[PDB]
């Protein structure tokens, strides 16, 4: 979609792998603000609302929190203190023809500034001066939309990057979904530290006779002692125990 | 509720628009110039007459707009450009006239005869039938015939067609409510609406005027110079008293004097400067052009090339229908698309005309972030006066030896730089009393203060007076050879080269000076100076939204036209001609004194 | 703006405290390395107070 027609879907119950994007080596502005890309691997936030719009290359810049400009004005504002990232790459070798795309358009012309996180589509056309336009065109009409062109023999500044923009942000619902934990290798009969998906301890590995229901991920014995613990990355049960410890 | 903010709505809407339509006519004017066929003739006029027509209708909306009360010069500028009717003031039965009779003069044009009369045996085109015949034979007889082989085969059909150019024409700037057609070309250099900083159009010719009392004396010692080393390959036809022939000049009309380096050298014995045998025998390629003219702007401080060009142009002559011309010009295609058009060759020129045409490449992208119709230079004399100091700079000896071309151990004598340095002089000194004459003809007939039998008594008595030559025979009216130039015919501004010599002058000491160099100009580089590429890119990225008389205060700090800087170049070369003329008669009036 | 007050603007670890970090060393965040030439991820620490 078009910058004046930016879609907005929500990205929510799944799982993001933010490390892919860093080593892609294809984006040409890959830059974070308010945020550090080591950050939002350990923890993440809710609210991954996700903009996607075509910008031209030379005005790539304009699209940032705190910098103001005609794209940023008038098509897409972005909120003050934007933690996000925004991420930009060439598509020259397929968002182009010969002949010139005018398949993009953008909105040039409003009567009012834009506030931070609005959509404006309408077919209003400007009023430059006093006398109104009932749809015939004028000397003060001046139909905002305009389309560009993108001929595969434009300049490095006109050509159409593909830029998409992501949103991060915390309101008072919970249960957020977050970026994957790197996994290690396995460790049989050792008093050795673990944390599971929750719990955390410390113990040695046995093996136990007994068997327990699928829909159970841990289990506590007398005393809110925690002693039976079962991964489903390989659907084999291992059983805790603690691990050898006295005064000498 | 504003007019003030109605243009700039009006601006920013055209602006869009223009450089939509302006790519595509550029890209059609493109593909014209190198691959020619049936249909793209036809191309051509398509977008050329839908982008003529596209200013048609947005100048008479912004005719509506008062310039009474616009204080921002940015968009006073910008009106003032739109707003020139142009043919819209004309009839429709007036205006039919312009298409027709343009095209008809650029077909005549391009038609290049010069087979003899009773005597078909053949003839060539310009390129390789002309050039082979004036540069290279030393016989008086046959160049004598050539005169008259274009002088009275293209010419003699121009004359009730000119005639009827000159009287209309000029009666639309009335209609525009200018002076004259010739005021209306120093429209460009005009400045208003600025108080204190006004330049008005009549002061350029007072300016002009009174620089070219020390162009004369500069030229009085080159024109006795050349007179005797041209007398040795014509013995007895030539008297060392008067003055030259007109056919003996190196062009047609006398402008470049460049092929009189081979008859009148100072000093040949020593060998010349000549690497053109060295490059062919290791296999110096057209890749290795561009290469060593990229890293050496990057070095400076300017800008490198995009992307989009190295992919894109053409570099060797491909195939071989493409019979395409390749006449040096200057493509701004918009949009970030910037192109050189040129056959490359292996030769001295032609590796100097790669690093002038690159020049205003360079220039074209600087003002990129300006609007379109401010994307172009400060006048007509600053795109092309930039496009050639670097032209001097790499003809250099000191260039030359710094990358390794020449042999490093090459004196530098008196005489190895004399040789180098006439061959500048007799090119760019020479022709500016040339250039500034041929303008001031064209001013008279334009403002209309001359007679239907008066052209030719005033275009004949300033030939006898510059040039120097007794009619050999009396010639009426019925020709018409002012007109057969190619300048004139295209509707070129030939002031534009005038002002070209004395700006590439004065941008040369002032980039030598920032660099510090210790020593003359003739000695003096302007690569591996970070202080040089300020002193260009302030001027540069200005564009046509400041004033042009702005710009020369932010290079020299002097706001007139300064002809001082000129002098000084040259003062090793007029010390010597001052000792060489000791007994010679220097300073001709018409003379028939010695053969009256 | 009184540019002569200059402050640290990101380090990579947390050092002991009560003790002077003095160098003119460039953050690395992204996988590229910077060699002392400025780049998009060099990030030079240092800054002046307006
Ligand atoms: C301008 O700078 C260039 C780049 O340093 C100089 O080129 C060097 O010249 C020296 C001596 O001629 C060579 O040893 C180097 O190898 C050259 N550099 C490279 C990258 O090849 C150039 O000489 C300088 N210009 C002048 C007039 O000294
Ligand atoms: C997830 O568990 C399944 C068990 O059916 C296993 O086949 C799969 O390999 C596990 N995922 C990974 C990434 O190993
Ligand atoms: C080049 O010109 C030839 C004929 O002169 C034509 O057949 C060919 O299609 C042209 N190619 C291009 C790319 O214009
Ligand atoms: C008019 O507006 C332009 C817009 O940038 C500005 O640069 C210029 O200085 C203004 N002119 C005056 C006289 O204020
Ligand atoms: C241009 O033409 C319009 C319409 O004929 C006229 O009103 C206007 O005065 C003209 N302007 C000039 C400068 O000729
Ligand atoms: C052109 O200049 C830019 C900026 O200095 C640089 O990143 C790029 O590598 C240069 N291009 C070439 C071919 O060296
Ligand atoms: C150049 O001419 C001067 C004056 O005659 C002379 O002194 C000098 O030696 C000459 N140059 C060389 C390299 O001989």
């Amino acid at each position: 979609a078009s910058v004046y027609a930016w879609n907005r879907k929500r990205i929510s119950n799944c799982v993001a792998d933010y490390s892919v994007l860093y080593n892609s080596a294809s984006f040409s502005t890959f830059k974070c603000y308010g945020v550090s890309p080591t950050k939002l691997n350990d923890l993440c936030f809710t609210n991954v609302y996700a903009d996607s719009f075509v910008i031209r290359g030379d005005e790539v810049r304009q699209i940032a929190p705190g910098q103001t400009g005609k794209i940023a004005d008038y098509n897409y504002k972005l909120p003050d203190d934007f933690t996000g990232c925004v991420i930009a790459w060439n598509s020259n070798n397929l968002d182009s023809k010969v002949g010139g795309n005018y398949n993009y358009l953008y909105r040039l012309f409003r009567k009012s500034n834009l506030k931070p996180f609005e959509r404006d589509i309408s077919t209003e056309i400007y009023q430059a001066g006093s006398t109104p336009c009932n749809g015939v065109e004028g000397f003060n009409c001046y139909f905002p939309l305009q389309s560009y062109g993108f001929q595969p023999t434009n300049g490095v500044g006109y050509q159409p990057y593909r830029v998409v923009v992501l949103s991060f942000e915390l309101l008072h619902a919970p249960a957020t979904v977050c970026g994957p934990k790197k996994s290690t290798n396995l460790v049989k009969n050792k008093c050795v530290n673990f944390n599971f998906n929750g719990l955390t301890g410390t113990g040695v590995l046995t093996e136990s006779n007994k068997k327990f229901l699928p829909f159970q991920q841990f289990g506590r014995d007398i005393a809110d002692t925690t002693d039976a613990v079962r991964d489903p990355q390989t659907l084999e049960i291992l059983d805790i125990t603690p691990c050898s410890f006295g005064g000498v | 509720s504003t007019i003030e903010e109605q243009a700039k709505t009006f601006l920013d809407k055209f602006n869009h628009e223009a450089e939509d339509l302006f790519y595509q006519s550029s890209l059609a004017s493109w593909n014209y110039n190198t691959n020619i066929t049936e249909e793209n003739v036809q191309n051509m006029n398509n977008a050329g007459d839908k982008w003529s027509a596209f200013l048609k209708e947005q100048s008479t909306l912004a005719q509506m707009y008062p310039l009474q009360e616009i204080q921002n010069l940015t968009v006073k500028l910008q009106l003032q450009a739109l707003q020139q009717n142009g043919s819209s003031v004309l009839s429709e039965d007036k205006s039919k006239r312009l298409n027709t009779i343009l095209n008809t003069m650029s077909t005549i044009y391009s038609t290049g005869k010069v087979c003899n009369p009773d005597n078909p045996q053949e003839c060539l085109l310009l390129e390789p039938g002309l050039n082979e015949i004036m540069a290279n034979s030393l016989d008086y007889n046959e160049r004598l015939w050539a005169w008259e082989s274009w002088r009275s085969e293209v010419g003699k059909q121009l004359r009730p067609l000119y005639e009827e150019y000159v009287v209309l024409k000029n009666e639309m700037a009335r209609a525009n409510h200018y002076e004259d057609y010739g005021d209306y070309w120093r429209g460009d250099y005009e400045v208003n609406g600025v108080d204190g900083y006004d330049y008005s159009r009549g002061q350029l010719i007072e300016d002009v005027e009174h620089t070219f009392e020390e162009i004369k004396p500069l030229y009085e010692h080159l024109h006795a110079y050349v007179r005797a080393k041209l007398m040795n390959a014509y013995p007895s036809y030539i008297s060392p008293i008067g003055c030259l022939p007109a056919h003996l000049l190196g062009d047609m009309w006398g402008r470049f004097w460049t092929n009189l380096y081979s008859l009148t050298v100072p000093f040949g014995q020593k060998p010349n400067i000549d690497v053109t045998d060295a490059m062919v025998d290791q296999a110096w390629d057209a890749q290795r052009i561009f290469k060593e003219a990229e890293k050496f702007f990057v070095s400076v401080g300017l800008p490198n090339m995009t992307q989009g060009f190295w992919e894109n142009s053409m570099l060797t002559d491909p195939g071989n229908v493409q019979k395409a011309v390749c006449h040096p010009t200057a493509w701004d295609l918009g949009k970030g698309d910037f192109r050189i058009l040129m056959c490359t060759k292996v030769t001295m020129d032609d590796f100097l005309t790669a690093h002038h045409e690159m020049g205003h490449i360079q220039y074209d992208m600087a003002y990129a972030a300006q609007p379109f119709l401010l994307r172009n230079g400060a006048n007509e004399g600053f795109h092309e006066a930039v496009g050639e100091i670097m032209s001097l700079s790499a003809a250099t000896p000191k260039h030359l030896k710094s990358i390794g071309l020449l042999s490093p151990d090459f004196q530098e004598d008196n005489e190895t730089e004399i040789n180098f340095l006439l061959k500048q002089a007799l090119t760019i000194v020479g022709t500016l009393p040339f250039t500034y004459m041929l303008e001031k003809w064209r001013w008279m007939v334009f403002k209309g203060e001359i007679p239907k039998d008066q052209w030719m008594k005033k275009w004949w008595e300033m030939k006898r007076e510059i040039v120097g030559v007794v009619e050999p025979v009396p010639h009426d009216e019925t020709y018409c050879d002012p007109a057969s130039l190619f300048h004139v015919s295209n509707d070129y501004s030939f002031i534009r080269y005038y002002t070209r010599t004395l700006y590439q002058f004065q941008f040369q000491e002032a980039l030598c000076q920032a660099a510090k160099h210790e020593g003359p100009l003739h000695k003096c580089d302007i690569s591996n100076s970070t202080e040089a590429g300020q002193k260009l890119f302030n001027m540069l990225r200005l564009g046509k939204s400041e004033p042009w008389t702005l710009a020369l205060e932010n290079v020299v700090g002097a706001k007139n036209m300064n002809v001082r800087p000129l002098l000084n170049y040259f003062e090793p070369l007029f010390t010597w001609l001052k000792d060489q003329n000791k007994n010679s008669f220097v300073g001709w009036s018409t003379d028939w004194s010695p053969y009256a």
